[PDB]
RNA sequence: GGAGUAUGGUCGCAAGGCUGAAAAAUUGACGGAAGGGCACCACCAGGGGUGGAGC
């Protein structure tokens, strides 16, 4: 109930803030223009469902008009078999429900960037009829792909190291009836819990992009779809790189509930290039229209246009994964953390995040020029329950 | 070689049907390949398309016709109809009456299937 | 959006200018403590008004002057000079309750 | 088309684990034995 | 180890921690961190009661364990410049 | 040092999607009519339950 805030944007970076450093928080004013639909978004509902399933002696509270919720944050525990699931190895099963419109990135970034703060593992399994696991039109949201290869080697350059992390889809999904919809079910199990991320510093230039890799996937479709797209991406990229590959996948369809149905068909590419230097690394994605019926060429060339667009732009880390690394940097311990954003990155979510930690009670950034270095000082605030044996 | 070809009602796409076992749809003001379908053991003998161009069914020497979505062309239900190889297939043009996604196929049996 | 990206990489000036322009342990760990050490103060040593006051905050050593807003008047009523005053900075942490699961033992000389 | 990599960066890239950036008869008595 | 007689290290982690049986040898040792060399060998606690004053990333001093793990050669004589056997028998307090 | 037997790691193969859920036979498939055998799940002669009230 203390602090206050007000909108819908960056609904999910405040409630895993407040989580993360104990502030409860009252958000008000969620949809105040529309006269149609006010109140929280399904996918905001189960975002926070998701959030009291994970956590333990939380209290959210959603008011009767559904414009103003207040939270009050406990602890994250995770699956530990007394509160949370039956067995310590056990997946905590999360539905969300058929009208979600927003991809289940959308769930897993806030997720990735909260679970290393936790007390024991994360298994969460995302099931239900609205899982896509596609990039959407929507919000622009990240695929599985581009999420896992694009953003968890972040993680690996804090310290959390990726050979514990294991997502991993076992159907894929896209959105099918316009936006609404889903099917394919993941599952993510982070087991690897640290005191205090590194502070890490990227600072030197990441010049030779060296090589692109890249996925592109097919669910529902012909499977040629994904080698006309390699054409369309290589005939894009081959005036500038020797080796672009990208892998081909090719799931049948995903089956929900109405007596069930066939939903998610579509088709889409992820590409990322990796530099030489260290963990920098620039994705794109792009997916099709659910009902529009385009030509995997012009997919093929969006995404590698995408993807020549974010090469250009970005000094370190891409604008999508800029707020996650921003975020664990203020979490590191009471050091200086030194990224190296370009100018053109520079985005009103970012901002948006900047606003937040100023107002949640990190310190403020140091903005000087090499693209722009950006410094913040951590707060050291790391976990807060962790059996110390 | 071409064995059968067919527009769209709204002439915006072609699909022509050789002898290598496959269909290639094509965009009707530049021929650039829009997609091609796939999975017929034998070639396709006929085609026709939908009055709103969401369906294609084609009918092949290997006794079964297709419908594709035509968007993605996934095969909505490969459905094996007729004892013999299926000669030809047509839609109903006007759906005025309420049943523009019906389609007649005749085959060497001696059969025509609504 | 999409269409002036398709432009603004099709331009195939832009692309070859693109392509031009980005294709004794003991003492270890005591050192690269010392490193942290000197990345900080070597990289909030570069303004005033911005880092120096609002990033690095109120840096130890240096003498203050603290306003405490809102004690109760029994502790200046009830104030010696004998009995000091120590002044602790609470962490985010420091601030929640909740139930704290401690390892305890008895003292060897309490009765 | 050449976009088909190999087993071993099949194995790195699209496996569960996501790729960490910290890498780069002769004589008698042989043969009566 | 090295050519002294006692190494020192730094408790990484006390493997066996939840190992069911009171005295069982899996519960006794402790992987530390030898700092003059930098590798992590497993030591012996003398009793699993005296497990308890093994706290993490404490400076431990080992020496050689001459006589149900055969093979783990070293046990864990000093813990943060107090014996350990003292420890046990409520001689002295463990600065830390 | 040789020979066996185990235990736990490490590596290689398995581990690349004309794709999108619901035959065999000279020996095989199904019957009919006639004639037998058996049966307190049949006939015949009797007996006994349950089923009506309450637990």
């Amino acid at each position: 109930e203390f602090l206050r805030f007000t909108g819908h944007r960056a609904f999910t970076q405040r409630l895993v803030l407040a989580t993360l450093y104990g502030r409860p928080i009252h958000i008000s004013k969620i949809r105040s223009s529309s006269a149609t639909n006010p109140g929280l978004a399904p996918h905001e509902i189960s975002f926070l469902r998701l959030l009291e399933s994970v956590t333990n002696g939380s209290i959210i509270d959603v008011s009767y008009s559904g414009t103003t919720i207040t939270y009050q944050p406990g602890l994250i525990t995770g699956t530990v078999p007394g509160m949370n699931a039956s067995l310590s190895s056990d997946a905590i099963e999360h539905v969300i429900p058929a009208t979600n419109t927003r991809g289940i990135t959308y769930f897993l970034i806030p997720l990735a960037l909260l679970a290393p703060f936790s007390k024991a593992h994360l298994n969460v399994r995302f099931t239900g009829p609205g899982v896509i696991t596609s990039a959407t039109h929507g919000a622009r949201d990240l695929s599985i792909d581009t999420f896992r290869t694009a953003v968890l080697p972040l993680y690996g350059l804090f310290g959390i190291p990726p050979a514990r992390i294991e997502l991993r889809v076992l159907q894929r999904s896209c959105a099918g009836p316009g936006g609404k919809g889903g099917g394919g079910i993941v599952e993510m199990r982070f087991a690897s819990q640290v005191r205090l991320p590194k502070t890490l510093h990227l600072n030197r230039r990441p010049g030779k992009v060296r090589r692109i890799r890249g996925v592109a996937y097919c669910t529902g479709v012909a499977a040629s779809h994904n080698n006309r797209m390699i054409t369309a991406a290589r005939g894009v990229l081959n005036q500038l790189v020797s080796d672009v590959h990208i892998a081909a996948q090719y799931d049948p369809a995903p089956l929900v509930a109405e007596q069930k149905k066939k939903t998610g068909i579509g088709f889409g590419l992820s590409l990322v290039a990796e530099t030489s230097a260290e963990g920098v690394i620039y994705a794109a994605d792009e997916v099709a229209p659910p009902e529009g019926g385009v030509v995997p060429e012009d997919i093929g060339e969006k995404c590698a246009y995408q993807l020549l667009d974010v090469i250009a732009q970005g000094g370190c880390v891409m604008a999508a994964s800029a707020p996650t690394v921003l975020t664990l940097m203020a979490m590191g311990s009471e050091d200086v953390g030194r990224l190296r954003l370009g100018r053109r990155v520079v985005s009103p979510e970012l901002l948006e995040l900047a606003r937040d930690l100023k107002a949640f009670g990190a310190a403020s950034w140091g903005i000087r020029d090499a693209d722009l270095i950006v410094s913040v000082k951590g707060t050291g605030v790391g976990n807060v329950g962790r059996k110390v044996a | 070689d071409i064995l059968s070809l067919r527009f769209s009602p709204d002439a915006r796409l072609l699909a022509v049907a050789l002898l290598d076992s496959t269909v290639k749809v094509f965009f009707n003001d530049t021929l650039k390949l829009y997609l091609n379908l796939y999975g017929h053991k034998l070639p396709v003998l006929s085609m026709d398309i939908s009055y709103d161009s969401k369906l294609i069914v084609t009918s092949s020497a290997d006794k079964n016709i297709r419908i594709w979505g035509l968007d993605f062309g996934d095969c909505h239900k490969a459905l094996f109809g007729h004892q013999d190889s299926i000669l030809q297939v047509a839609f109903i043009p006007h759906n005025s009456d309420g049943n523009g996604h019906y389609f007649f196929s005749a085959s060497k049996d001696r059969t025509i299937k609504y | 959006d999409y269409e002036e990206l398709k432009t603004k990489w099709s331009n195939p000036e832009n692309i070859d200018a693109l392509r031009r322009t980005r294709f004794q342990w003991y003492e270890m760990q005591k050192a690269m403590l010392q490193k942290q050490l000197d990345i900080n103060k070597a990289e909030y040593a570069e303004l005033d008004e911005h880092q120096r006051r609002q990033v690095e905050g109120y840096r130890a050593g240096k003498y203050a002057r603290l306003v405490i807003e809102g004690v109760p008047a029994e502790f200046c009523k009830n104030f010696q000079p004998r009995m000091p005053i120590l002044v602790g900075g609470l962490s985010a942490t420091e601030d929640r309750f909740g139930f704290v699961q401690v390892r305890i033992k008895r003292h060897r000389w309490h009765k | 088309a050449d976009g088909k990599m190999s087993k071993q960066e099949l194995k790195v890239y699209l496996s569960s684990r996501p790729p960490d950036p910290t890498r780069k008869p002769e004589d008698s008595a042989e043969l009566l034995a | 180890f090295g050519g002294s007689s006692h190494a020192k290290g730094i408790v990484l982690e006390k493997v066996g921690v939840e190992a069911k049986q009171p005295n069982s040898a899996i519960r006794k040792c402790v992987r530390v961190q030898l700092i003059k060399n930098g590798k992590k060998v497993t030591a012996f606690v003398p009793n699993d009661g005296c497990l308890n004053f093994v706290d993490e990333n404490d400076e431990v001093l080992l020496a050689g364990f001459g006589r149900d793990i055969p093979g783990v050669r070293f046990k864990v004589v000093k813990v943060s410049g107090v014996g350990l056997l003292a420890l046990w028998k409520e001689k002295k307090e463990k600065p830390r």
